[PDB]
């Protein structure tokens, strides 16, 4: 099964570090890091990488340059035209007479990383999310969760949800566990939805914690553990993605692609 | 007994009001800004207090809404307009026939604290553009905000990339004085520690057997006045009477004189 995940967010939020933390990949060996003088008028670029994880083929669609430019002069075009190009390619393939094994390149999920350093959503965040929330499944993510205390974390989560309601942003909603699964799957589902949006911490480094060498971030005053749910929501994000991959695919096909198909097939 | 005018330039919610309250060990009443301001607004607030045995008329100037707009081309203009306005009113005082320079309230910006967001890469596009517009008008002190975000290894390399970028782009930042031999070595390490990695907090956490201003995390306690944790104590040394006087003198003898030459020749003087 194919799965394409798009990553969008201000540069320097730990995006690459979190993504590699999810599946222990090295998706960014050669990485163009421009100077400040260079990113004054930096265009948004699409960089896609495909890796096999256990088993499925995972594609990460990164968007370097997003937010770097001083001005935004259609800074969403390259991203939107990419999303539409994958829709357009699927429609052309499934419409062919000798369609055979169809390679699904449609974007199934878009992680939008939100800065923890502000009070909430910036106008660029709202404009972009409203620009693609009818095209892809938006998963808002609070990057660098270790910059927030627990009370600051609760406030930022509640406010982001309220501003999403305020601007009528359509984000991916986890399916309610149909009254058939175990009590375990029922509790996990309402727990994941109660922690949205996920505030996460990524790390490519080993630290000592509770007498074990685990991934995390080291400070003079303490250690942040990646896999500690009492520190950040990394496990809740990773579990959410794995257990809901198929549903993200299904909503992509049934909602966004069909809406694209109609919105195009007429004229 | 003199005035001191601090300009705070940073992104919305970066910790500007907190760091001000932490520097002066008080709380100035300010309101949390939103991210949906159409333009950058310059908002000054004057306070009468004593810091380091000085009758201080402190004005804290905040560039409200900085970094929030989708399009930020001319974001520096309201900041330069304010700085130039204070140079202008001062020059009008000098050009008066019947003057009153000793009673005049000096409203010129003496320090600009430029909060740099702790991304961990180099400088943002808005930081480079704005500092290049401000470096010949104010004494810029670059600081890395919310430095309790950056581990010590990342912070070391982060400072180098920031300073390296100011050098290669030619951004003149303030330098603590090295002339007087008594404060030569100490100011040498103050300049060497730029940009200051600061942490602001007015909440008091009990550490050991003392209430210390700090930030409480599930994994630890970041002590504001711990110099192993951050550079707050080093930054606060700008508020000693010696450094305040030097920041005012550079303002007058360098930045204001450059403005003065431009205005007077514009006015027609030779
Ligand atoms: N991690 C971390 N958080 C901080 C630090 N200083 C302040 N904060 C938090 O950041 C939030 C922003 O605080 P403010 O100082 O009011 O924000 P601001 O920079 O004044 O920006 P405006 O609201 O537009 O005036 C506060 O809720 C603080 O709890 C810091 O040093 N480190
Ligand atoms: N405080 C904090 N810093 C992080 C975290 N994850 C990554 N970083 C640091 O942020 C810096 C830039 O991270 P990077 O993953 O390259 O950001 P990206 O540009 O969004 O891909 C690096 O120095 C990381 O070590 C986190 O969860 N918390
Ligand atoms: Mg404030």
């Amino acid at each position: 099964f194919e799965f394409t995940l798009m990553v969008v967010g201000e540069s320097g939020l730990g995006k690459s570090t979190l993504i590699n933390s999810l599946f222990l990949t090295d998706l960014y060996p050669e990485r163009v890091i421009p100077g400040a003088a260079e990113k004054i008028e930096r265009t948004v670029q699409i960089e896609a990488s495909t890796v096999e994880i256990e088993k499925l083929r995972l594609t990460v669609v990164d968007t370097p340059g997003y937010g770097d430019a001083i001005n935004c002069r259609d800074c969403f075009k390259t991203i939107i035209s990419y999303i539409d190009e994958q829709f357009e390619r699927y429609l052309h393939d499934e419409s062919g007479l000798n369609r055979r094994h169809i390679i699904d390149n449609r974007v199934h999920c878009c992680f939008y990383f939100i800065s923890p350093f502000g009070h909430g959503l910036k106008p660029l965040d709202v404009a972009f999310m409203k620009a693609i929330h009818n095209k892809v499944n938006i998963v808002p993510v609070i990057a660098k969760a270790d910059t927030l205390t627990l009370k600051e974390r609760e406030r930022l989560k509640k406010r982001i949800l309220d501003e999403i309601e305020e601007h009528n942003i359509k984000i991916y909603h986890l399916p309610d566990a149909e009254s058939d699964e175990d009590e375990d799957f029922k509790e996990q589902t309402r727990l994941l939805k109660a922690s949205i949006p996920f505030s996460v911490v990524g790390s490519n480094q080993l630290i000592e914690a509770k007498g074990k060498k685990v991934r995390g971030r080291l400070y003079p005053w303490g250690v942040v553990e990646v896999e500690n749910p009492e520190h950040n929501d990394f496990l809740k994000l990773r579990t959410m993605l794995i257990t809901h991959m198929q549903d993200l695919q299904e909503v992509t096909q049934d909602l966004h692609y069909e809406n694209f198909r109609s919105e195009r097939l007429k004229r | 007994g003199f005035s001191f005018n601090i300009l705070c330039v940073g992104e919305t919610g970066i910790g500007k009001s907190t760091l001000m309250n932490t520097l002066f060990n008080t709380t100035f009443e300010t309101e949390e800004a939103s991210h949906h301001e159409a333009c950058v607004r310059l908002r000054p607030q004057t306070y009468d207090l004593q810091e380091s045995n000085v009758q201080l008329k402190l004005t804290i100037v905040d560039a409200v809404g900085f970094g929030d707009q989708i399009n930020k081309d001319e974001s520096y203009r309201p900041i330069v307009d304010y700085i130039d306005a204070q140079f202008e009113n001062y020059l009008q005082e000098e050009l008066k026939i019947r003057r009153s320079l000793f009673d005049y309230h000096d409203t010129r910006i003496h320090v600009c604290l430029y909060f740099i967001t702790p991304t961990g890469h180099s400088l943002k596009s808005l930081d480079l553009v704005t500092m290049k517009k401000l470096d010949s008008k104010v004494n810029i002190i670059p600081i890395i905000a919310k430095a309790d975000t950056i581990s010590k290894s990342e912070l070391h390399k982060f400072k180098i990339k920031i300073m390296g970028e100011l050098v290669s782009n030619g951004v003149q930042i303030y330098q603590f004085p090295t002339d007087d031999e008594a404060v030569a070595e100490i100011n040498a390490v103050m300049n060497a520690h730029l940009p200051f990695a600061v942490v602001g907090s007015t909440e008091e956490v009990k550490v050991g057997n003392k209430l210390v201003r700090a930030r409480q995390y599930p994994w630890g306690v970041v002590q504001v006045e711990n110099e192993n944790h951050c550079d707050f104590v080093k930054l606060r040394e700008m508020l000693i009477r010696v450094n305040m006087e030097d920041l005012r003198e550079q303002t007058h003898s360098r930045h204001y004189e450059l403005y003065r030459r431009c205005k007077l020749e514009e006015m027609g003087f030779q």
